[PDB]
């Protein structure tokens, strides 16, 4: 508990990077978050949107 | 660019399209700047048998 500051700094970075990675799975109002899946399902124009 | 077409394939005459014309007879680029103009000719271009 004396070293809390340093562990906190690593924890903040590992948290930020893990959430940054986790956002790749999110869908953002799109049909899918798998990129090549979108390219397989759709019209080129729909896939561009 | 000028030709005669069957009515079913008129929708292939657009950017991003696929189907026998876009595949094998006439093809647009996806960033086509232009107009697509057509008129039925089942009097001029058509005969019994």
């Amino acid at each position: 508990s004396a070293l809390g500051k340093l562990q906190d700094v690593v924890n903040q970075n590992a948290q930020a990077l893990n959430t940054l990675v986790k956002q790749l799975s999110s869908n953002f109002g799109a049909i899918s978050s798998v990129l090549n899946d979108i390219l397989s399902r759709l019209d080129k124009v729909e896939a561009e949107v | 660019d000028s030709f005669v077409i069957r009515g079913d394939e008129v929708r292939q005459i657009a950017p991003g399209q696929t189907g026998n014309i876009a595949d094998y007879n006439y093809k647009l680029p996806d960033d086509f700047t232009g107009c697509v103009i057509a008129w039925n000719s089942n009097n001029l271009d058509s005969k019994v048998g």
